[PDB]
């Protein structure tokens, strides 16, 4: 019955092997975060942006890396809940669809699309891409580049994210750091339209402490503890 | 609405 929206962030996918943007260094992959995820940084030296693109892209497809436990548990959570639950990710990751979750919003993009730099248009595509690949959507064609919102740029889906902060009645925010906004903001529009918010995390957030409800620990674990908890306390 | 996607720090 409750209107359930989900926040994921970088830490559900950490069991699962892909790392992110560890704020202690500013690193992600041992690079800066302005040299590979900035509009200056894909400006500056598109080359090497579009490597560490493929390299992610890659790195997401192999067979060592799979959706975990907590993941499983949000396909279980929408399943029992349908059109009045919501997951949206900052993640760029595949895993949520791979575990069977449906209509995610991927606030961020996802690594497994390419986009017009032209005309917008979005493309599925799993491969690398390279200078010689340009889009089919323009009479004059157009460089690709990754669909992934970079520092500096809209987050994607932000009308539709902001309707169901409004609308939700548990706000669960999982494996996020409390360092990037505006998702890091989320919490607080939630709270302020009645929702009841829960931190699921291996780490506390930044903003942990907005949080009416919280548990730690690894992702696989948690999640799944926290879902059949909600589960039955719905009935 | 929320502003462009953007660090703390
Ligand atoms: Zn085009």
């Amino acid at each position: 019955k409750p209107r359930v929206l989900v926040l994921t962030g970088a830490g559900i996918s950490a069991e699962s092997g892909i790392r992110t943007f560890r704020a202690a260094d500013g690193l992600w992959e041992e690079h800066r975060v302005e040299d590979v995820a900035t509009p200056e940084g894909f400006d500056r030296d598109p080359e090497l942006v579009q490597a560490f693109y493929n390299a992610r892209r890659r790195q997401l497809q192999q067979p060592e890396i799979q959706p975990n436990a907590a993941h499983l548990a949000l396909a279980k959570l929408q399943d029992a809940l349908g059109d009045r639950f919501l997951l949206v990710t900052q993640n760029i990751d595949n895993l949520h669809e791979r575990a069977g979750n449906t209509n995610v919003i991927h606030m961020h993009g996802e690594l497994l699309k390419v986009r017009c730099s032209q005309s917008g248009q979005v493309l599925d595509w799993t491969g690398d891409v390279t200078p010689e690949d340009k889009c089919h959507c323009c009479q004059f064609p157009a460089p690709l580049r990754p669909h992934v919102v970079w520092f500096g740029e809209m987050p994607l889906g932000m009308d539709e994210i902001y309707m169901a902060l409004s609308m939700a009645d548990i706000f669960i925010a999982i494996g996020t750091s409390g360092h990037v906004y505006p998702a890091a903001g989320f919490v607080h529009e939630a709270k302020l339209h009645g929702a009841h918010t829960v931190e699921l995390n291996l780490e506390p957030s930044q903003v942990g402490n907005e949080f009416a409800e919280k548990y730690y620990g690894p992702a696989s674990q948690v999640v799944p503890e926290f879902v059949e908890k909600l589960l039955k306390g719905l009935k | 609405k929320g502003g462009a996607k953007r660090h703390r720090k």
